[PDB]
RNA sequence: GCCCGUCGCUAGUACCGAUUGAAUGGCUUAGUGAGGCCUCAGGAUCUGCUAGCGGA
RNA sequence: UUUUACUUUGAAAAAAUUAGAGUGUUCAAAGCAGGCGUAUUGCUCGAAUAUAUUAGCAUGGAAUAAUAGAAUAGGACG
RNA sequence: UAUCUGGUUGAUCCUGCCAGUAGUCAUAUGCUUGUCUCAAAGAUUAAGCCAUGCAUGUCUAAGUAUAAGCAAUACAGUGAAACUGCGAAUGGCUCAUUAAAUCAGUUAUCGUUUAUUUGAUAGUUCCCUACAUGGUAUAACUGUGGUAAUUCUAGAGCUAAUACAUGCUUAAAAUCUCAGAUGUAUUUAUUAGAUUGAUGAUUCAUAAUAACUUUUCGAAUCGCAUGGCCUUGUGCUGGCGAUGGUUCAUUCAAAUUUCUGCCCUAUCAACUUUCGAUGGUAGGAUAGUGGCCUACCAUGGUUUCAACGGGUAACGGGGAAUAAGGGUUCGAUUCCGGAGAGGGAGCCUGAGAAACGGCUACCA
RNA sequence: GUGAACAGCCUCUAGUUGAUAGAAUAAUGUAGAUAAGGGAAGUCGGCAAAAUAGAUCCGUAACUUCGGGAUAAGGAUUGGC
């Protein structure tokens, strides 16, 4: 199958490298998953030393964490809006580390009212206690008007079938966004 | 090549054990355990080659049947068991216990000791870890782990096992003037004191070791075993106390008996 | 002598790589898998024995069909089992009537009683009190080493 | 580094969060590390704003191996330079010596500035390239 | 005295040589491409739950 | 407390093999044996040591051979 | 044991080779062959082809026994077959490939997997059984067969588990949320991890918060003794073990890996890079690092200090022969490492195989 | 317009619709074509015909007057949106 091995791969001086020691099973590889959107099918792939791996393709819930207040709702993934390393993974809507998807919004909406109730998007003194330091920010609020969120996928759900991540703020949500109207 | 090895082709096997060359083609394995492959002793050597108690493996297997060996307090009915460095052997028939220690010729010499001091034994602390819910333990040099250790016990120090409750009783630790054993290298079996310890940050750490007889050898750190201060050992020492007279001198003391 | 296949669909023969949990073959080695040719599903001409299983007996008896009858080889073996077989209850106690069997060899028959597993014994009783017993002793004796090394640091923290 | 956020993913330490609600003084959080060995971790590496994952002080790798000097022939690559370590092999038969060398492909971080020459000081890492093993920790552009 | 080369015979060795010679092996463009593996499906018949609904 | 080469010592370089200590295989090649007083309810010596010097490691030296300091002083100590 | 001698001449001194001489665990072969010890042995040519037979099976007290098998009020002993578990990845053989490849010495895993051994380790499980659940399970067994033929197996009737799948009991104490949760396993994010542990060094060990799981683990197991207390009951407690189990450590290992070192050849001087070559970013894959693979980007990487190419009647080394010293030649072969099982390629199980006395296909 | 194109094909302006006609559809002809399997066995001879063909990318030998051979040979792709 897939060889990991450098035994092809010429070597640094360009010289080809004669075969020996035929493939061997401890440098194995095997095929992407191409983890899709929706209808959750996780296929178990047993790996060295009777381990475990989990294949996750068409992931539809992801766990995904806001990292301003520690949340980490779970939520539905929308789609994929973004990729450093293919835009073809874009078009076909493929879930994988570092992905820039849209996420739901509604439970982080939710949770938001229910701690601060101060109308994101649109028990009586822990909310003041949860003070006037309550604004999140102008462009993590402006998608909620909208019920997106930017998400970056944080897990390797070909690896350990989750498809978790968190929510872009800051300088992250100002490259991607800047990255997004460069190409749309 | 596909898988562990189980076989130990002679001339392959320790030369510490001290195997007939033509008795075989094939040494006693040390199976998996405490010590080592190499740095152990199978309790089939020990029966066999060095009390002559038992004459094949096929008796060794017998004497070991019965319960009648036991290793730190187990009975250790393995054939191939890796008995090592300060293990315990008692026989309730024949009732003395041995503390497998090395020799000034590097072998484990046969050492028999008293039961009032057989149920205890040392241990190198070979890492200092925080355990699953923040519970500190030791890893000794018999693989043994510890719960709960003294915070001043560090690496390098040597820990009283009560081998009994597997509790620590005292601790020594690795400073300049306690009395070490050499269980590894050239000077295997050798017994001295630190006079100094070179650091060589990211290489291996150095100690000199000087003997009662003045020599000053050093060696690496991995195979340097505290066993007390100096004239006050925790252990009963080997007939020779790890000397390496030289092979003059051997002569010479071996003459001495006419 | 090719076995007919479950669910082939075919009138001939063909060659599949067959698995252990499947007809027509037995494995003679964990993961063995062997490529064996087997007959398809639909009947046609070419087999030479079909296997029929009868569903419903409408008419006049045949003559090996049902006057010539054989008993089930063995008993239920485990407690439930037999239970089920007989209809008791739980709380029934069943190791009185286990169906039992006599072996004429020396005139002397003695029967040769089935074992029943999943026995409720005392015997397995004291185990499972052993194991919680064992559960419950070393959560105490962990509990107590913890507060007697918390008591040591706190002791060596007061040297400051 | 020459507008650092040049790369189509977003460059940032990893597991290295910056609080846009906490009001600190900084606002760009930047981790470090001692690489050990005595080796000082430089002022531009504790000041910058390059990532550099594979960088001894900045990044995830770790000096662990064999700590090499040679001399730098080619830095023609992105943050990796070629070492050239001159030395002399003896031939046992004429008693005598012949020169070889034998080219090191070494990972520079932005950190250090390096020419052709500039004896530098070169510690083993994991594996960061089919054949980079090392990774400049000491530059002495002399 | 010693001696050199052509030519002629015998024997041996190697060379050039039309035959777009022949055979073997390595590598390789292109084309076809078995087989297992992953994957999109598919549903024999197999059994549980209330015509339906899950599982293998 | 520039950078090296070099050289001393130490750890290292499996065992077997080699050289080599001891030892009446009857001698020897070999082997790691064995030896000593009895009518025991047994005492005991051994299976050393040296060799690999390529490369790496630790360490003393600073001759020999190379390397760089401060010259448009952008120099050294407060 | 730092040795020479014969041969060019009519004679001489040289150069110079031929020849002699001695050894060879160095191969044949001829003649000869009484004794004791020791014992290499289809490597060279053909890793060419193979008839036949054997070489991997395995049961304790302690997984499953109704053999209609043996023996003098459940079997309790022995024990066929079978299920289950483990092993079959060790060993043994050969040297075909392989020239920076293997290998040797020496490093690293702060870059990983690890059955087994040894040590330690789990009071947190449930939204009408625990004095203990199901067949949704079946083998052997019984009976009916097919095939000329194989360690081919079909239909039918049972029957169990430490097989398969479910599934409780552990109070007590404990901190947050607004009565519930907080064990552990997985994933993500965040925080502490100082100068409250360790390393030369870490985003380490570990802990905490918020959550997440086609959902893990948290013995429905077995043997021998049965003891004690008491309301003497299907009462309540309590031994030694065996097996299994999550995690950590250990051991056996494995996989990559630092540096340096390989024979001849230029009648091989440029090689690599379209089809990955050198590096960067990100992802995928892996047990994990890594152009190992993919997308984008850059134009790099090696070389007269011999790259690249070609040859090897080349597996490498420990070592062997011969040797004043220096060297020369050999090493298929008793040990270590590698590779292969006619040539390839693919893969199942399993901790560990790209296994071949395992499977699949192609080629012969 | 298509297309590299004053190529071929269709069209605009302009011009022509002029060639003796009608009815049938035999042979043999003239011109245009197709053809199973074989593939030059036909024939003096591959005559005739067929096959190839544009463009993009890859790749290209002997020989050579070093300029060529060369579109050598031999391969892959091509539409629409
Ligand atoms: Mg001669
Ligand atoms: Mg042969
Ligand atoms: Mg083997
Ligand atoms: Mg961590
Ligand atoms: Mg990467
Ligand atoms: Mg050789
Ligand atoms: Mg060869
Ligand atoms: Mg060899
Ligand atoms: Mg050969
Ligand atoms: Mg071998
Ligand atoms: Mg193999
Ligand atoms: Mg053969
Ligand atoms: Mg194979
Ligand atoms: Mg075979
Ligand atoms: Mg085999
Ligand atoms: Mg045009
Ligand atoms: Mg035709
Ligand atoms: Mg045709
Ligand atoms: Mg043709
Ligand atoms: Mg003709
Ligand atoms: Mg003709
Ligand atoms: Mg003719
Ligand atoms: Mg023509
Ligand atoms: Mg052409
Ligand atoms: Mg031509």
């Amino acid at each position: 199958g897939i060889s990991r091995d450098s035994r092809h791969k010429r070597s640094a001086t360009g010289a080809k490298r004669a075969q020996f020691r035929k493939k061997r099973k401890f440098e194995l590889g095997r095929q992407p998953a191409n983890t899709k959107i929706g209808a959750k099918r996780i296929h178990s792939v047993r790996t060295r030393g009777g381990n475990k791996k989990y294949r996750a393709l068409r992931i539809e819930t992801g766990n995904f964490s806001w990292a301003s207040e520690g949340i980490s709702k779970k939520t539905r993934i929308a789609g994929v809006v973004y990729h450093p390393s293919n835009n073809e993974l874009v078009r076909t809507n493929t879930l994988t580390k570092a992905a820039i998807v849209q996420i739901d919004a509604t439970p982080f909406r939710q949770w938001f009212e229910a701690h601060y109730g101060q109308t994101l998007g649109k028990a009586e003194r822990k909310w003041a206690a949860r003070a006037a330091s309550a604004k999140i920010e102008s462009s993590v609020e402006s998608q909620f008007s909208a019920g997106r969120l930017y998400a970056c996928i944080s897990s390797r759900p070909g690896q350990s079938g989750r498809c978790d991540g968190y929510i872009l703020e800051g300088e992250e949500l100002a490259f991607y966004l800047r990255r997004l109207t460069a190409k749309k | 090549a596909r898988g562990p090895k189980k076989h130990l082709k002679r001339l392959a096997a320790p030369h510490h054990w001290l195997l007939d060359k033509l008795s075989g083609c094939y040494a006693p394995r040390p199976s998996a355990g405490p010590h080592k492959l190499r740095e152990s002793l199978p309790l089939i050597v020990f029966l066999r080659n060095r009390l002559k108690y038992a004459l094949n493996g096929r008796e060794v297997k017998a004497i070991l049947m019965q319960r009648h060996v036991k290793v730190d307090g187990k009975v250790r009915t393995d054939t191939t068991y890796p008995a090592g460095f300060m293990d315990v052997i008692t026989l309730d028939a024949t009732n003395e216990n041995f503390r497998l220690v090395y020799d000034v010729k590097g072998r484990f010499a046969v050492h028999r000791i008293t039961d009032e001091e057989a149920s205890y034994k040392l241990g190198k602390v070979k890492k200092v870890q925080l355990g699953k819910k923040g519970v500190p333990y030791v890893v000794t040099h018999d693989g043994r782990t510890i719960r709960y250790p003294d915070p001043n016990i560090k690496v390098n120090d040597t820990v009283k096992i009560d081998l009994a409750s597997g509790k620590i009783t005292d601790f020594i630790k690795f400073d300049a003037g306690k009395l070490v054993y050499v269980t590894g290298g050239r000077n295997l079996g050798r017994i001295g004191t630190i006079v100094h310890k070179e650091r060589h940050d990211g290489g291996f750490d150095l100690v000199h070791i000087k003997d009662s007889l003045d020599n000053t050898f050093v060696t690496r750190l991995n195979n340097v075993f505290v066993i007390g201060e100096q004239g006050k050992p925790y252990i009963s020492l080997p007939k020779g106390k790890g000397i390496k007279l030289s092979i003059a001198e051997e002569r010479d003391r071996r003459r001495a008996q006419q | 002598g090719f076995p007919m296949k479950q669910g082939v669909l075919l009138p001939t023969r063909i060659k599949l790589l067959l698995t252990k949990n499947v007809s027509c073959y037995r494995p003679r080695r964990d993961g063995e898998r062997k490529r064996k040719s087997v007959r398809g599903a639909i009947v046609g001409p070419d087999l030479a024995v079909l296997a029929l299983v009868i569903v419903k007996k409408g008419e006049q008896e045949l003559e090996g069909l049902t006057d010539t009858t054989v008993p089930k080889r063995l008993g239920p073996k485990r407690a439930n089992n037999i239970r089920k077989f007989f209809g008791l209850s739980k709380e029934d106690d069943v190791r009185d009537f286990v169906i039992r069997r006599e072996v004429t060899k020396g005139e002397k028959t003695y029967t040769k009683a089935p074992k029943i597993q999943r026995l409720v014994t005392p015997q397995r009783l004291q185990r499972k009190r052993h194991q919680r017993a064992l559960k419950v002793r070393n959560a105490q004796a962990q509990r107590e080493a913890a507060a007697e090394y918390a008591q040591l640091l706190a002791k060596r923290l007061s040297e400051r | 580094e020459l507008t650092v956020q040049s790369e189509r993913a977003f460059q940032k330490q990893p597991h290295i969060f910056n609080n846009p609600k906490v009001k600190t003084s900084k606002r760009t959080k930047r981790w470090y590390k001692n690489a050990g060995l005595g080796f000082k971790t430089p002022k531009t590496a504790i000041e910058g704003s390059y990532i550099d994952k594979k960088c001894p002080f900045t990044g995830l790798v770790s000096i662990r191996g064999k700590i090499l000097t040679g001399t730098v022939v080619s830095t023609k690559m992105h943050r990796t330079i070629v070492i050239r370590r001159a030395y002399l092999h003896y031939i046992p038969k004429y008693n005598r010596y012949e020169k070889r060398h034998k080219n090191v492909p070494v990972h520079v971080s932005p950190a250090f500035r390096v020419q052709v020459g500039d004896i530098v000081t070169v510690g083993q890492c994991r594996p960061i390239s089919k054949t980079v093993r090392f990774n400049v920790v000491k530059v002495s552009a002399a």
